[PDB]
């Protein structure tokens, strides 16, 4: 499986490829820091936050959309494929839910009044537009 | 002599050849599944050498091991 003996190299053959391995890593980076997001959410606004670990986990989660917007601007520039569009509005609408999610959370555990209800809410609008982005990932 | 001398039991109870034939070819077959499936899906650009040694190498040495006690269990005794 390293062996090559190609005379004629398609390289439209090849731009699927590089699409392909491209597509891959961000899934896995989405995936992973979706998984995160919610792992910080729920280990760490229980019922005392302090807005300090909250905190260091929205920059962790700013840094990695940084680094997935960055993919995203190479895949659509040096790619053949597209892959910008419906990447792009997607990494936007995740970053605004995911930083309007975690503002909730961090307002609903440092206030007077404890939010189930709306907090079992945002839960469930995060995992519908989840959903809607896996739909949209394919 | 000969009075001296221990009788020689074999280092694995032969009632246990046969428990041990089966798991350690499954474990073995189920990693060499792996390791054919991870050479069809991935890519040229997403392929990494010593996850494929990795497993390669568990793959071999588990699979040796249970074809070993299955060959003895037959009855070849070698
Ligand atoms: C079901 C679960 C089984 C669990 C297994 C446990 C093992 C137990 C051992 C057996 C116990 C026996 C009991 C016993 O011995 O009783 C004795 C009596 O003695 C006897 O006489 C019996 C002796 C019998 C012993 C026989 C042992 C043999 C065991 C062999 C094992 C098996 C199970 C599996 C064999 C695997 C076969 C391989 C098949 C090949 C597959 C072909 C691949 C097809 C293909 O090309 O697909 C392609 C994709 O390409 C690939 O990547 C495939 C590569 C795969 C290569 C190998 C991988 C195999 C892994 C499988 C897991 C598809 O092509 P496409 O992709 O579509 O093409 C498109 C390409 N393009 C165009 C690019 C798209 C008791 O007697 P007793 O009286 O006790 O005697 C003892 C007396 N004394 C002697 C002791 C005195
Ligand atoms: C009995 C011995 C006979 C000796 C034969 C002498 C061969 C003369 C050498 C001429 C040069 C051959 C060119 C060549 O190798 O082409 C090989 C595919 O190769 C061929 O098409 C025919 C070459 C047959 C030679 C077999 C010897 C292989 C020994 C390797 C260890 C690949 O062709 P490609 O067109 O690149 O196939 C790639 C197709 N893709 C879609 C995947 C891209
Ligand atoms: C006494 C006991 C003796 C024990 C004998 C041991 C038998 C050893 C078995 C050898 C296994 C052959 C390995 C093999 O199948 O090669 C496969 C290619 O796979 C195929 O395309 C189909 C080949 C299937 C043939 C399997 C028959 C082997 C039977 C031997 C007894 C590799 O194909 P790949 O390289 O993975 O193709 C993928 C290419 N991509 C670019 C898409 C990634
Ligand atoms: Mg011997």
């Amino acid at each position: 499986v390293r062996l090559d003996f190609s005379i004629t190299k398609d390289p439209a053959a090849e731009a699927r490829m590089k699409v392909a391995c491209i597509t891959e890593q961000v899934l896995t980076l989405v995936n992973k820091r979706i998984g995160l997001y919610r792992h910080f959410d729920e280990t760490v606004n229980r019922y005392k936050q302090s807005r300090d670990i909250s905190t260091l986990n929205s920059g962790k989660k700013s840094l990695e959309t940084e680094h997935k917007a960055l993919t995203s601007e190479i895949a659509l520039l040096q790619s053949r494929l597209k892959t910008e569009g419906s990447d792009l509005c997607d990494r936007v609408s995740e970053m605004q839910k995911l930083d309007a999610q975690v503002k909730e959370l961090v307002l609903k555990s440092a206030v007077e009044a404890e939010r189930l209800v709306a907090g079992k809410l945002k839960k469930d609008t995060y995992i519908e537009n989840e959903k809607l982005i896996s739909g949209k990932r394919q | 002599e000969l009075e001296a001398m221990s009788r020689y039991t074999s280092p694995v109870n032969p009632a246990v050849f046969p428990h041990l034939t089966v798991v350690l070819l499954a474990i073995g077959m189920f990693f060499t599944a792996w390791f054919f499936v991870y050479e069809v899906t991935s890519t040229k650009y997403t392929r990494d050498i010593y996850k494929e040694l990795l497993i390669s190498l568990v793959a071999s040495l588990f699979m040796g091991f249970g074809v070993l006690f299955l060959l003895l269990w037959v009855g070849i005794y070698v």
